[PDB]
């Protein structure tokens, strides 16, 4: 499993791989992993498909619950540390998932990295996680300009993903990309991204 | 004098229990909220004027966000109003996660009325003297009135507080079940006109609306309810002669 | 005096508990209901008149199926009802997780009786004051009241609520058990309509019933309804003409 | 006088429970309950008439088996009365858990009696209304009563309710402790028709009973009844000429 | 052990083995691992038959509770929702089935999959789980078309399963197919299958 | 051990094992291993003895309870169930049994398997959980007919166990057989038993 | 009245809470405490008078750091004071644990609105006989006001304590909304001259603030106090002369 | 007045608490407590009077230990002071545990009155009716007067017990904040004396005191009463002759 | 995977290793694993980042607490000893890290070290703690003086920690040096580091 975050100035892309093989047993065929939180959050986690899934929708119903108390959306930090908080409490429960949650707030643009015992820590470079993560990361660092469209951006996280994915065989393809460009929350979904990377071969 | 309210667990002989009466008198005090359907969503309108220029013109709040697709409206304490909406919107949000399908308009007022009648059986603890207003459209359009006795009550139309008496006169006459969106907002802004006898000012009321076709809570931006609002007045102020 | 009527522990020199005496008595102020039991079945008929126009002639419903089979009317206050039939729906289902076996009508009116028990005996609360009438087939027909008490008597028909009295002496000359499944709907909204003493319309009662063919739950339909309130309509006239 | 029934925490200043004496007359307004004991079996008769006939001859109906060889009937309030036959028949077959002993008659009315203290001690609850005749053959023959605090008292014959009195007077001049099974189901049948003043009918009483010889609960059957009617009548038209 | 689930124009059809065999063990061969929830609702479960039958009673009570106390249906969404909350609560009593709910309902037809770890994910229109998954992917996909009839596809089931049992030693020969086809629930049960079959020789 | 159990055309029969060891001693001479539950109800077992011996009584029990307190005898369907909570509760303590619960209610005849994880599932012809089972489902289907008479059933039963008797280290002749016709509920013991296996005569 | 007054469970047949008004009184037994809303910053001005001289004056103070960006004021018991607002301290660190990001003003209002609304609702506790002045800037200028049952009001003027009724009359007449941060300084001490009724030495007042620009607490030392004070002293005189 | 002195949870119409004013008269009823603060330490003073000879020539004891700088002096109920006391030292050496530093003796009050005021929340547990003054030195010295309403006051001489009221009359006068620690001892010694009415001996007076310049509470021995009891002995001669 | 730590003469100047990887997911290497619990009050970890930033909340929260109740600025040792208590608390789950607390207070400057499963205990002027420890003394001792400024003592950590480097293996590249003079609160993060270190290793 690998996921892939990164910081355009036009808006925040992340990508996930919804056809997570453990080595040559699958039992995914449309599997989610790319959670709408907002229209301008998302949850993207990599792991465990099904603690991940309990997990959003705890976090889903906490976000929707905190932006009707304060009367002021949540920001991108607030949904991260909920979380964190979240993974702690039920640490005494097996629930294990690292997770990248990431979106558009007032403050700007913004990613928060999180793993299973906490932590959530900014980064508005480049961000990844999983056991894809050390091939995506090489891609994706050198052909990083913070300086990018949302458009040249889904075809970076698309190669990065790509990379993992030819050299592990935990990682298949299902490859979406989420885009939000602080108009609407679109994904992209499977069926496209599968043809922008069979042009990445001939 | 009685003694058949010094505990809500005393009965009057005649087979009633007074001090929830006595709570249906404490929401008639607070001031008023009137919640109107029509066939292509509900309205949902309350006081917001509430003393003098000393308390802040757009001082929050009695149209409370429950979902962003139910909404609701109180009258009596807006300290027992303030906490149970913290748990109405609670209750809502645990039938998401459960179910990850919206809360219907009629089920969460079943678990209001549940919640209002837990307190009600007791000595030890006395129920909000506070009645609810829940506005949605599920996909049925859909207003009710849950009572502080916890108590579920359909209504076409619907009102509570100071000018609960004037409104239901009012709607005996004019009201349909075919009124437009509207003609139904337009109807119950003269109606709310009546019950402070005053003219409307777009400052003293708050007004959100659930729409069927969109399934989403609005609210109604202080300017452009000034058409609305400025159409009732003609009929208000009409009305104020006599 | 008279009493020792302000605790629900205290029986007072009577040896009656005067507490229980007078919700016996908020069971009435409730909208009557009509129970009747017949050898195809056990028809039961609940007023669903509540309002002038300010209200929805539908309104929640009154009439709940419970079980599969078994339906209950209230009578009393409705925000009673909804608490003791949260429980009673619960405990329907109940029986089935543990036994994987349908519910009793004696065993389901038996717990519905207990939860009240409990606040009858307890001194922290109040029973509430409800009458469920509890109608079904398990596997012969039968009719039950359960009392705001908590006592349990097994009717053949009945009525309780406001019109109680008004259609026992109904029934003294009316109520045969060889009646028909027809005759017994019919009997029973003339018994109803009295309660009322005024002409029926069937837009605002709600009639259901569970067959022993069936051995389910099922519910007449207002479209349904229009002959046999009706053929109801003529009985009242006769007796409007007395 | 007093104002220690408003208590049962209290004692008066003659030592005595005030509530206790009005739980009595709990009892004392509710319809008579008769248990005899012979030395052939013992014999539990308890009215099974109620209301109107309207009411099913099968409404209560008193006289449950707790056990295989333990029947007990009641008077008092039958919403009471279900839940201590219900905890009744727990504690019997908690007993045959434990032992694999089916439970003695005398400590099956002991563990009642120890039951029924913990609501009197207690004032956070009341004193049950009810007084329960448990009756069988353990290995002779036994009938004890237990009473709405939980007094453990042996009889050989006796009554309990409206019926009381009379049925007591009867007794010293009748009962005899030579007595065999047949007269003392005749004689039961006496007593309680001085207690309604009027003729018996077969199913406006049951009469349960356990053997010495089978040592097992059988229910009379109201074809076995009718012989016993018939005979008892003979008695009852004699002492209810004026 | 394995189970399909296919969504048709007019209804959807799901299939589970009914003989469960694990070693050489046979605890019964007119067993039950289906589990009619509502109507039009059934549930289909892959994994151990004990825990299955456990969980699943305690489904079905939620099933009629739902829609007696909203007075309107319970969705497949619903209860898939309930299911997986069921299952992550419980990891004090944890069960090893892997659901497949699904039916027709007032939103449409669809089959969400539920892990025995917990977790809703929903399957767009064809799904495999159990062991027998990789090939039956396979099976079903080569004559698909979401056109297809109500009557094609239990046929169509019958290929997926009947891979599976064959191929493995520790399989049963009992199978049952379930057809929702909204004017009927109908149960085909292993009599009626194995003739459909009977033209593939074993 | 090993349980066996048919439906008969008029009543129900089923047997279970004698002769068997726990611990370094002998565990029947004339111990219980058919536990009469209701009146015309019973239980055999197979597994843990005693945990079997404690948990008829705890079943026993509540069978009487649910008689004396609704007027109406227990239906198998009831009780099965119910055993099938303890089970689940009783996961923490040894308790592995595999129980049959068979006779004749309301219904008609039938017999409910109880697994060890508990669920209850409907059999209306033959069923054995066990060790033997495979061996017992062998001889079992050889005579097995729904015309099966009382006093064809005995003959039957006794056959397979004999046949899993050089399968098993748990089994020897004479052994219990138990007929519920519902105008019986007679127990033919091991003496019987053995001239019942000398008409095979071995 | 004199019953419907001894607890905090009984409402009146007027629908009142008087435990609550009687809590309320509490407030006004307690010294003035000022609070100004301008959109350039808010202000807390808090009586800090001593009644003797043997007394140090720096636990006499009203004004308590809650938030980095929000300090509040209070009036009632000294004692119910400093508990409920070391919750509130706990509060808005805890929204910091679980969030990243400092409290919201109207967040920890809500929040402290609803800890006193069990103690409200509770018979078996009486509620907190304080209301807060609840003054931050979160990123928009905020003031509140908490009623002793955990109503909610947003104000722009504001006092409680005992010159509440005199400041109410100053803010109608004199309070602008387009009053500087420092013109708006002098008002407030301005509206505290009046309810004190004599001009003002630095020693008796605290000023606490929350700038806009700033976004912190500040606390204002007697020396940076004292060309406030030196304004406002020469319309206190000039008001004690109308 | 009535209904508003036999318990703790309701408040009088004024704001006022009569029970809670009751326990403030329980302070001024027992014997007189003086503490005086001084720039180079803090001196508490308690009467160490005894009714009889009969009662120990030390009696344990007036003036009581609570850290190793801290102490602490009792007036009200003798009671109480053993218990409350003994939570003050536990609270002591529990920031010793958590922080690894002594508490403040600022804090320290608020902690003993927040437990008061716990006492006074419930309505079955009444307040500690005892007022302790508690002195330390931290960083400079600080003398707090805790009452029984849970309320802390900080003070630069300070008295309590029935000598409360004359004390600060008299050192309204006469204390100044510019003694020495010798001249703050024998101003106290004085104000012992005048309450009394009688000349002091070191037998009916225990003194410890807490110095800056030690950071640590010492004992003072009879013996070395006797420099400052003699010197201030002329003062309060002259003091009962006017 | 290695910390330091030493007093100045005029303040306290704490050093950390970046990277924390756990297994192919580097989880700090351009990010925060240093937090600030208040003003003048750092907090250094060695270890992991989940662990390390959940925790540090914690602190940081009694620490605005401890200000704000008692209007005192706190000491170092009561946030120290603070700290050890919450180590009791949890003590089931990892939780183990290597801790120094440390900045000014009012009776002078101090560094406390807390031991992984509770104590606290103090150094006077050096300390390390880490994996790299012993590499770390021979720095840290041999550069130090008693007149010893914040300008040097910057540079002094990165030659201890960048020298253990290469003792370690697990330890990698980037250091955050934060000093904590009195007077300002820098993190000096990677880039001015490195150039600092330009002419003090080549």
């Amino acid at each position: 499993t690998t996921t892939v975050g990164l910081v355009c100035k036009d808006g925040v892309v992340m990508a996930t791989e919804k056809r997570a093989t453990m080595g040559n047993f699958i039992a995914s065929k449309a599997a989610k992993k790319i959670y709408q939180i907002a229209d301008r959050m998302a949850m993207t986690t990599a792991g465990s498909v099904g603690d991940a899934q309990f997990l959003a929708r705890i976090i889903k119903i906490e976000a929707n619950l905190y932006e009707i108390r304060r009367e002021r959306k949540p920001t991108v930090r607030a949904i991260a540390t909920l979380t964190s908080n979240l993974l702690n409490s039920y640490r005494y429960f097996p629930y294990l998932v690292q997770l990248l949650i990431g979106g558009i707030d007032s403050e700007g643009k913004s990613i928060y990295s999180i793993d299973p015992i906490g932590g959530a820590i900014e980064e508005k470079d480049i961000v990844a996680t999983g056991s894809g993560s050390l091939t995506a990361y090489g891609v994706l660092e050198d052909r990083f300009t913070p300086e990018i469209g949302v458009d040249e951006a889904v075809e970076l996280a698309v190669r990065a993903i790509y990379s993992a994915m030819k050299r592990d065989s935990a990682s298949g393809d299902g490859i979406d990309v989420v885009k939000i460009t602080e108009d609407e929350f679109y994904q992209y979904s499977p069926e496209e991204v599968e043809q922008i990377l069979a042009k990445f071969r001939k | 004098q009685m003694g058949y309210d010094r505990a809500i667990t005393v009965f009057s002989p005649d087979g009633r229990l007074f001090q929830v009466e006595y709570a249906r008198e404490a929401v008639k005090r607070g001031a008023t909220a009137i919640g109107i359907k029509c066939k292509e969503g509900v309205i949902l309108i309350a006081d917001k004027r509430v003393g003098s220029k000393l308390l802040e013109a757009d001082t929050i709040e009695k149209i409370y966000k429950i979902d962003e697709h139910i909404c609701a409206a109180t009258s009596g304490l807006v300290a027992d109003a303030r906490v149970l909406i913290d748990r109405a919107r609670i209750e809502a949000q645990i039938n998401r996660l459960t179910y990850d399908e919206p809360i219907t308009v009629k089920e969460l007022a079943k678990k209001i009325c549940d919640f209002k009648q837990q307190y009600t059986q007791y000595g030890g603890v006395r129920p909000f003297g506070v009645s609810l207003l829940i506005a949605g459209v599920d996909e049925v359009p859909k207003l009710y009135e849950t009572d502080p006795s916890g108590a579920l009550l359909e209504y076409k139309a619907t009102a509570i507080g100071m000018g609960r008496n004037a409104v239901t006169e009012f709607f005996e006459k004019e009201y349909r079940d075919d009124l437009s969106f509207d003609d139904a907002m337009v109807l119950g802004l003269v109606a709310m006109g009546l019950s402070i006898e005053s003219e409307l000012v777009p400052e003293n009321i708050e007004v959100g609306y659930v729409k069927v076709d969109d399934r989403t809570f609005k609210e109604v931006s202080p300017e452009e309810l000034k058409p609305y609002v400025e159409r009732a007045n003609e009929r208000i102020r009409e009305l104020l002669k006599k």
